[PDB]
């Protein structure tokens, strides 16, 4: 029997086996509370800590999740991953049992004659859209178990619930970041306990989630000392839709959805905080294409400022930081309009930029037109394509991307940068389409290691099982010790602005330099000298 | 003096603790607090700074026999200082520092404690430290007296050097009481 | 004894030995007249036949090359060739014979158990910048033996001489360009007696040259049959510097240099068809920089509209054509301010841009700056070296020939199109430059093939005579048949808009396709579209 | 008539020459002639035609009883016809085409020349020329007569063509005589 004593109470967690025979057991304690249920008069508000228990408190199953509402095709396909796109069915499994009172954790602890001491602790942090999700879904047993570090997913506000400001005091959003990092000041008080190292801690995500990741990084109330290392996964704080900046307009919108634009703040947070909760997730808040309606906002004192300017500034912390890109993050942009014969036609190709550029800057995009057009084949339909999904996934992918990895350098945090190609080839994902976003996320919880699963059914390949352990091997040694190559015939070397070296992770690893350093530098560089005129 | 205790004499020392390259550390806040002795009036006691390019810097010294801090996280210099009370009358004295972002705080002995609140819009943090230099000898002010009990952000930098730590580096007429 | 009858006479020309043991003789023909002396009246007039002799002349020696000035440095660098500019000594030793009494041509005979029937005959135009040069600096007698073909070497009317325009009636300039179509018709009706063959004719050359072998195709002046091929090396009708739109402009500026301006320009031509003819030459009249002051003009007759456009309206006959450029043509445009460690500053790189620019196009320039970078190494010196000489030779050189070559083919033209990329290394050339404007010239006049000349100082090495003669081989070839391939590992294949197939000549020639197909693309698409709005 | 002559039947034919891909020529002038004999009030005897993209053409046909051409070079379709005359008499007649890029000539068996001198600014080139085509039943309007000697910039495509010619085609109602 698995118990364990916290400064809340005691708990059981039921323990679990794994589905290969290379992989130890692991204790698994789901549903853990870290915080006081944001409800009623506490909707709206910081989250509070968890009370107390005498008892023991069985934690044996995943608690409730989070308010959302993902059937009805609302939600925004770009930037979800695919398998959760490529899947609603089995995802719906998951978040179909909601509450108001949703702040939990799952800390998944491995079972031992290879090493003593306090482990490591790798707290990831799930995101699609802010809309939706649930660190339920992603089971972190094979990559506690195969990396020997404890694992731990939570969940936070998401949806209206996490991120609604009204722009001024009434509402200053940002709940769910202050509901991660509640989660995290739990970790490094109680991990302790369960045998986790608390000067040791890794925040990593994946998309929506990395996002997060690098905006707890730049908010002062992640305090020094909290964790230590950084894993951003296909997302930053500089994307396009890492951050809304009209967090009233949509505030209102939803306020008047349901009945309740009154023209004070104050009264109309009063209002919503009153309306069933399922009443005020159920509403159809439309934001700009590739915008977000709610989410982070800059509230002056949780992001202090624009995430942009904060970076430039240096206005973060010093910590281990690891991230990349997958090769075709941008598939679901284009696989929109690849007609039958796996092509693009230029007609729709020369409308799908000028659409681009409507929406992302209201002559570029002769420019664009031409920085993305193969000359030496300026007809063939498939390469058409090809550069047309490399267009979205070098500026809401690779960019930001760079450009926070070349600032985190530049700073003194040790830097490390991936580039992901290889993906798992099933029937759902066109053959001619590669590593999209959030293929990585299967490599990096060890799911080859286990076979197909309900939510990840491929069928893996022995170069998928294979190629996983690499990729946890990383990953694990990064979380020990601030190094991808330490403790356990390519070292990934570090990344410095001045040479760019990449870990290219794919079925032949191997560093190369200057990730696409072409449209890198169109992005960051040319597109802004020119909106400069 | 408190503890662990070293000697400037004449022509100037320095004891150099350079942070581990992959260790060289951001904050938002600062506690720095030493105990000294001296009869000069101008001279740089101690002085951390930020690796080569980013431009941050902590400095504390005393100008006209007055003990004062003046550093640098981002946008302008800012400084407090102790004008009221002197210290450079060669008895043993205790100053403590305190950054927050660009708010500051200092405090000799017991006299009441100083506050300094920057002007307009302040930056916060002081990046990548790589080097805390006591001796002020490298600025161009020796420093000739007694130092102790030397604490920056939790390390007892003077111990450390006592204790021949591997990145303690002591250079000059310094020595050991 | 080798003599001939023309329609004109009789005439002896000197026999000839060469500096290889492999090469058969040659008899030579110089000082040929094709045309009546361009002189008093006939000054800034079409040329005129040639008046007949019974005896027999002497036609043993290089007659009187047309008046030039081209010691004192005022000859633009970067149009003329490298061989040419870094050796004006030599050159000296040629054009200092003048005389206003110039229009005679050189022609070089083979002499035979390998082909029987009329030799094919090959006219090379010469040219510079149309200021100076002589068809008597190339000797074409190892091309003419090694490849069993006539080869004729031309001296027509160059500087104000011959292209003088009042932009009105008083002088419709061109007379160079009527010079050179006297020289074909003289060629295509005496060329037979002496074994050519005037349905195989092959006019071609470098530089100013090939723009004339451009010009020429252009004009209705040449009709039908005249001459069946033409290869342009290195030049073109599209240039900035091919033709003079501003030819009273300069006309006047020459005028008034010579007290002349008079109002009416009838006055004013006669008041320059007495001055002597040393005196207008050695005036100075300035053009804008990468432009011409004297030369070819859109007279609406002899060139009837803008070249770039009747290219367009494919108002040309069809030919067999073949043309290409050279890997470093500008290398004078950079060479200019390369420092001692061979590097370019960034700001003399950001200067030469907006330079070139100014005077190209009076944010494009942003652009420009942009494309020309390699940011997979912004830094290095050298390389920022590399890419503003191609800034140059991309511009100037590549893309008008491109664009000539699509135009050709898109109309029925046979067309072939090649790289060079391949020098002879001396000292006089920096090591890190590479084929330069012209230095294509020796190996098509199979200089290597005996040995270095006063003209052609380098110290050719056995590949650079194993590669003269591969180039020969295609010359003759295409001037033989139409086809570089017939009847003498690579098989240059035609040229077509479509996939635009070149040969890549070097130490390794082989079929590439389109080459520099980007900036190829910046140039004729791209700056276009933008310099549009 | 004289020398090879074709006769077209009912259901009409088409003699066609197709120039060898590299041998497709173009030209400023062209000089086209042919004698016929025929009843019909519409038809086209000869037409040739730029291989497929550019646009230039020639037509020899006869509208509304009249011997008459139209071209196009690449400006505005031109043409010029002899509409005094007339010639769908069944008996033998002659004519003569001239261009000389717009400006134009025509001329039927003797009677006055009549010349053409198109507009404004007039296109030159008669690009790539592919094929010639006698019978006009492509165009949609079949012949039913006799051709003879026909001439197109010295080639006389009639014997060419009785004479087994590689490149001429002969397909349809068509029948030497
Ligand atoms: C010094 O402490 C912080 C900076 O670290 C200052 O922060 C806020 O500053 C605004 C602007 O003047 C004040 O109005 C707020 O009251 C401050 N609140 C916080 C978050 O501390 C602070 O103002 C400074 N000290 C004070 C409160 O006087
Ligand atoms: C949950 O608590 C009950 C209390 O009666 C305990 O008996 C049980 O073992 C715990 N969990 C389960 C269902 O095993
Ligand atoms: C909501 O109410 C405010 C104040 O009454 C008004 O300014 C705003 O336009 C309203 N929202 C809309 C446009 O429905
Ligand atoms: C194996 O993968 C394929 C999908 O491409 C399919 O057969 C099925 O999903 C998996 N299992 C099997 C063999 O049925
Ligand atoms: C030139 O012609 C003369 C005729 O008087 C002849 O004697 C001589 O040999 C010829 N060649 C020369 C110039 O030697
Ligand atoms: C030549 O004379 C004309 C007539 O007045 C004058 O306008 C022109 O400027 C003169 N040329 C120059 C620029 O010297
Ligand atoms: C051979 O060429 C080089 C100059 O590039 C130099 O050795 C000399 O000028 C030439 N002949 C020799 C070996 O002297
Ligand atoms: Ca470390
Ligand atoms: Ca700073």
């Amino acid at each position: 029997d698995p118990l364990v004593t916290t400064n809340f109470g005691k708990i059981r967690g039921i323990k679990k086996e794994l589905n290969n025979e290379i992989l130890g057991p692991v204790i698994q304690f789901l549903g853990v509370p870290y915080a006081a249920p944001p409800t009623g008069e506490h909707r709206f508000q910081p989250p509070e800590p968890p009370s107390p228990w005498s008892d023991i408190r069985n934690a044996t199953q995943f608690a409730p999740v989070c308010p959302q509402n993902i059937i009805d095709g609302r939600l925004p396909e770009v930037m979800l991953p695919v398998w959760f796109t490529n899947n609603l069915d089995v995802v719906s499994s998951y978040v179909q049992d909601q509450s108001e009172d949703c702040l939990y954790l799952n800390i998944y602890v491995p079972t031992i004659r290879d090493s003593g001491g306090p482990k490591p602790v790798m707290v990831y942090i799930h995101g699609g859209s802010y809309m939706e999700g649930t660190g339920n879904l992603y089971d972190g047993s094979v990559l506690a178990s195969y990396g020997n570090v404890i694992v731990i997913t939570v969940n936070y506000r998401l949806g209206v619930l996490g991120f609604l400001s009204t722009g001024d005091q009434a509402a200053k959003g940002n709940y769910g970041l202050l509901d991660l990092i509640q989660a995290l000041r739990w970790t490094s008080e109680n991990i302790g306990f369960f045998g986790g190292d608390p000067l040791r801690i890794t925040v990593f995500g994946s998309g929506a989630g990395g996002s997060c990741v690098n905006l707890l990084t730049l908010s002062h109330y992640s305090e020094k000392g909290l964790f230590q290392r950084a894993i951003a996964q296909s997302g930053t704080a500089l994307s396009s839709w890492a951050v809304s900046f009209q967090p009233a307009k949509y505030a209102r919108i939803l306020a008047t959805k349901v009945g309740c634009n009154v023209s004070d703040t104050v009264e109309l947070v009063e209002c919503l905080q009153k309306k069933p909760y399922k009443e005020l997730v159920d509403q159809d808040v439309q934001p700009a294409r590739y915008h977000i309606a709610f989410g982070p906002v800059i509230d002056g004192d949780v992001i202090p400022d624009d995430p942009q300017i904060l970076m430039e500034q240096g206005e973060f912390l010093n910590y281990d930081i690891m991230l990349g890109v997958n090769q075709g993050e941008g598939l679901k942009f284009v696989e929109n309009i690849v007609d039958s014969d796996d092509g693009v036609s230029a007609s729709d190709f020369d409308f799908a930029v000028s659409n681009f550029v409507d929406n992302l800057y209201g002559v570029l995009r002769e420019t664009i037109k031409f920085m993305y057009t193969d000359w030496a084949d300026r007809h063939n339909p498939e390469t058409r394509r090809k550069t047309l999904l490399a267009l979205f996934t070098d500026h809401q992918w690779v960019a930001p991307a760079v450009a926070t990895a070349d600032l985190h350098s530049n700073f003194g945090s040790p830097t490390y940068f991936y580039a992901f190609y290889h993906h798992c080839q099933t029937d759902q994902v066109p053959a001619w389409a590669d590593a999209a976003h959030g293929d990585e996320v299967p490599y990096v919880l060890g799911i080859p290691m286990i076979g197909p699963t309900e939510l990840f059914p491929c069928n893996f390949s022995k170069n998928d099982v294979m190629l996983s352990a690499v990729v946890m091997t990383y990953w694990t040694n990064f979380a020990k010790t601030g190094d991808p190559n330490q403790p356990v015939e390519v070292a990934w070397t570090r990344y410095s602005q001045k040479d760019q070296l990449y870990l290219h992770i794919g079925l032949k690893p191997r560093v190369k330099e200057h990730y696409r350093a072409n449209k890198v530098n169109l992005w960051l560089e040319l597109v802004p000298h020119l909106h400069n005129l | 003096h408190a503890g662990t205790t070293y000697i400037f004499s004449k022509g100037g020392g320095q004891i150099t603790y350079k942070w581990p390259p992959n260790d060289r550390p951001s904050t938002r806040a600062d506690r720095l607090a030493i105990g000294f002795s001296t009869v000069q009036k101008e001279a740089v006691l101690v002085r951390v700074d930020s690796s080569s390019g980013l431009g941050d810097y902590l400095e504390l010294h005393i100008h006209q026999g007055k003990i004062g801090v003046k550093f640098n996280v981002g946008t302008d210099d800012i400084a407090i200082e102790e004008s009221n009370a002197i210290i450079n009358d060669g008895k043993y004295h205790v100053v403590r520092f305190t950054r927050s972002g660009g708010n500051a705080t200092l405090q000799v002995d017991s006299w009441p404690v100083i506050e300094r609140y920057p002007a307009g819009r302040q930056l916060t943090i002081f990046n990548s430290q790589a080097t805390i230099i006591i001796g002020g000898k490298e600025q161009g002010q020796p420093f000739q007296g007694q130092l102790s009990g030397l604490y920056y952000n939790g390390l007892k930098v003077l111990n450390m050097a006592a204790e021949n730590d591997a990145n303690i580096a002591i250079v000059g007429n310094v020595r050991l009481v």
